[PDB]
C-alpha cells in the first residue's frame, strides 16, 4: 500500500494503521522506527 | 508454506486465573500475527491483529504480545465466556496459515460418573445389527477408561466412543461407548458388561445385562 510515513500497512485488514498504536509496544513495526 | 505451532493443545484453568498461550512460527513473520476465538458451532472471532492490537469490542482481558517468530496471547482473568478454541494466524507471507489451536478447559472439582448400559432394541435386531451402548453421564476430569466384557471376556477394537463438550452449567462431560456387533455374533454370547474406571470412583463400576434379562 501507499500509506503515509506516519502509518504502516496491515495486510490482514488491508488498511493503513497509524504507527502511534504500536509505538508503545515492545517492538513497533520495522517501518515505524521514526514516528516513535 | 509457514508453520504456526501452538502449545499447549489443551489447558485446564479455572475461572479467575490466567492463561498464557504459545504460538511459534517456522519463519520470521515480523509483527503480522492475529489471534482468533472459536466456540463449537460458531465461526471464528477475531481477537488481535498486528501481534498486540485488539479488534473492536475485545476486552482488555485479552493481551497479545511477541514479534519475529515467538508469539503469545495472555488472558488476564478468565471468565466462563472465554473458554473455547484459540488459534493464532500469520499473514506476513502468503498463503495465510493458522495453528492447530489451543483448547481452554474449565477446571472444576472431581465428579464421578453415573454409568448405564443399553441392550440393542428388537427393532435393530431385525435389521441385522446389534449396538450395545454404555453411557457415562456427568463426570470430571475427562480422562476415563471404559472397557467391555462379553461373557466376562475383555474385548479390544470393537467399540467406538464420543464425548460431549463441557456442560454450560455443570462443566462436566458425558461419554458414550458403543459396541457394534452383528446379530449373529451378538447371539453367541449372553452376559454383556461395561467396566468404568475414573478418578471419582474408588474402584471401577460395572454394569451388565444378560441377553433376555427383561
Ligand atoms: C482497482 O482499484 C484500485 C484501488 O482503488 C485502483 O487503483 C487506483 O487507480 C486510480 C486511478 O488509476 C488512482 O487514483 C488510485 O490512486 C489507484 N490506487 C492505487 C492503490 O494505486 C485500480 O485502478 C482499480 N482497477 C481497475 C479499475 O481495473
Ligand atoms: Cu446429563
Amino acid at each position: 500500500g501507499q500509506c503515509s510515513q506516519n502509518e504502516y500497512f496491515d495486510s490482514l485488514l488491508h488498511a493503513c494503521i497509524p504507527c502511534q498504536l504500536r509505538c508503545s509496544s515492545n517492538t513497533p513495526p520495522l517501518t515505524c522506527q521514526r514516528y516513535c | 508454506e509457514i508453520v504456526m505451532t501452538q502449545s499447549p493443545a489443551t489447558l485446564s484453568v479455572s475461572p479467575g486465573e490466567r492463561a498464557t498461550l504459545s504460538c511459534k512460527a517456522s519463519q520470521s513473520v515480523e509483527s503480522n500475527v492475529a489471534w482468533y476465538q472459536q466456540k463449537p458451532g460458531q465461526s471464528p472471532r477475531a481477537l488481535i491483529y498486528s501481534a498486540s492490537l485488539r479488534f473492536s469490542g475485545i476486552p482488555a482481558r485479552f493481551s497479545g504480545s511477541g514479534s519475529g517468530t515467538e508469539f503469545t496471547l495472555t488472558i488476564s482473568s478468565l471468565q466462563s465466556e472465554d473458554f473455547a478454541v484459540y488459534y493464532c494466524q500469520q499473514y506476513n507471507n502468503y498463503p495465510l496459515t493458522f495453528g492447530a489451536g489451543t483448547k481452554l478447559e474449565l477446571k472444576r472439582t472431581v465428579a464421578a460418573p453415573s454409568v448405564f448400559i443399553f441392550p440393542p432394541s428388537d427393532e435393530q435386531l431385525k435389521s441385522g445389527t446389534a449396538s450395545v451402548v454404555c453411557l457415562l453421564n456427568n463426570f470430571y476430569p475427562r480422562e476415563a477408561k471404559v472397557q467391555w466384557k462379553v461373557d466376562n471376556a475383555l474385548q479390544s477394537g470393537n467399540s467406538q466412543e464420543s464425548v460431549t463438550e463441557q456442560d454450560s452449567k455443570d462443566s462436566t462431560y458425558s461419554l458414550s461407548s458403543t459396541l457394534t456387533l452383528s446379530k449373529a455374533d451378538y447371539e453367541k454370547h449372553k452376559v454383556y458388561a461395561c467396566e468404568v474406571t475414573h478418578q471419582g470412583l474408588s474402584s471401577p463400576v460395572t454394569k451388565s445385562f444378560n441377553r433376555g434379562e427383561a
